[PDB]
RNA sequence: GGACGGUGGUCAUGGAAGUCGAAAUCCGCUAAGGAGUGUGUAACAACUCACCUGCCGAAUCAACUAGCCCCGAAAAUGGAUG
């Protein structure tokens, strides 16, 4: 900080001052900015900020033993399953529900070019298309595995594809030459490692938060409670048309095969 | 950023706009309207630093008081402290009423929330 | 591996503008984020770095004191501590 001589720059004292934030509030997540820069992680502050609000620090943020050691639960060294904490690690404390503030963070991410050396987090693909870009070293893209090929007299890149994979890392020349294309590919935010609400432990796996699934999982379990509702004429006011038809669609049916015309 | 300065309503003097580039990238004399067009306001006064980039036959300035100028109109004091930290040359004392009025044109660009904060940069930078 | 904005820092001077010389070193916005450590072009042009973080895992650094050795150490007919 300002004071950079060497007096406190604590140790006990923001401890303790993050030990009553976890104590003052029933949501605690542990989440990565490391990918993000400084002010792009102010703005995800900014908003966070006004809900309820995030601190960091370092061995001082394991001490999730210490507010632990003050109540009763876990979500501390101990009875924890392996703690979530990673390197660069900060701590979001809140009143905000633990599937909301997934959404929160990890929907809105903000955009931000990759980087050379850097682990794609994501495939990053280039489309074909022109350039725009006149007649110049189309070659550095071929050297990139980006065929390209001058069309009208300009340089164009042949077809899309996926020119690095998730987990891969990017060359310096193909982060250059995506730059120049003004390929912004990578998404940047606070990743969430865990979260603790009220004993209980979540993982990001679950954070992410399905949910679509259960849109047709309800429409098939309604389905299952209309079928039921149809076929088995039980009347409350949804099921009763359907079943009126059963003995009618039965006897209309055992018109079709058959051998009388009446 | 390429650092022209100004006084207000002015145009095309010999060394300001030429061995610091015409603006518009060739052209002094769409510059030379552009900024005079802008920055005719009050009478010429005190000088503000003022900011040139240059794009494809296009000139774009910064001004936003830039905050010695803002310090500056608020004052009505051309210089700045010279013999420092401590007891100025010329009389420019600011006034509290002045620095928070400053402040809340400069809070989107001092990315800013809260007054009390943004006062501070200013009365650090206005007292040094 | 991270560094937004005020703001191309005030003086001075062809000229500093981080980077000739000399004020001055604060803060919003922030989880970290100095008005900057060395490389630049006449001058304009970029990259790293303070601080903070990971990876690693155990000692580290500062400083006094002391011994021996090493160094300073070139000569005359042929080498020795007898």
């Amino acid at each position: 900080m300002a004071i950079k001589r060497t007096k406190a720059e604590k140790k006990v004292a923001y401890d303790k001052k993050l030990c009553q934030l976890l104590d003052e509030y029933t949501k605690v997540l542990i989440a990565v900015a490391d990918n993000v820069g400084s002010n792009q992680l102010q703005e995800i502050r900014k908003g966070l900020r006004g809900d309820s609000i995030v601190l960091m620090g370092k061995n001082t943020l394991i001490r999730r033993c210490i507010k632990v050691h003050a109540d009763n639960t876990g979500n501390k060294e101990f009875l924890e399953l392996m703690p979530l904490l990673v390197g660069n690690v900060g701590l979001i404390f809140t009143k905000g529900d633990l599937k909301e503030v997934r959404e929160e963070v990890a929907k809105y991410k903000v955009g931000a070019p990759a980087r050379v050396g850097l682990v794609a987090p994501v495939d990053v693909v280039v489309p074909p298309g022109n350039t725009g870009l006149d007649p110049s070293q189309t070659s550095f893209f071929q050297v990139l595995n980006i065929p390209t090929k001058i069309n009208k007299g300009t340089v164009e890149i042949i077809t899309p594809v996926e020119l690095i994979k998730k987990g891969d890392k990017v060359g310096s020349s193909e982060s250059a030459l995506l730059a120049k294309l003004g390929i912004r590919p990578f998404s940047y935010g606070l990743v969430i490692t865990n979260v603790y609400d009220s004993g209980s432990v979540f993982s990001p796996e679950v954070l992410d938060l399905t949910e679509d699934d259960l849109m047709e999982k309800f429409a098939s379990g309604v389905s299952m409670v209309a079928s039921v509702s149809l076929a088995i004429s039980y009347p409350t006011i949804a099921a009763a048309p359907h079943m009126f038809l059963n003995g009618y669609k039965n006897v209309l049916a055992v018109a079709v095969e058959t051998e009388y015309s009446y | 950023d390429v650092f022209v300065r100004v006084t207000g309503g002015e145009v095309g003097a010999a060394s300001s706009l030429a061995p610091k580039i015409g603006p518009l990238g060739l052209s002094p004399k769409k510059i030379g309207e552009d900024i005079a067009k802008e920055t005719a306001k009050d009478w010429k006064g005190l000088r503000v630093t003022v900011k040139l980039t240059v794009q494809n036959r296009q000139a774009k300035v910064s001004v936003v008081p830039s905050a010695a100028a803002l310090v500056i109109k608020a004052l009505k004091e051309p210089e700045r402290d010279r013999k420092k930290v401590k007891n100025i040359k010329h009389s420019g004392n600011i006034s509290l009423d002045d620095v928070i009025e400053i402040a809340r044109i400069m809070r989107n660009r001092s990315m800013a929330k809260e007054m009390a904060g943004t006062v501070k940069e200013i009365l650090g930078t206005c007292v040094s």
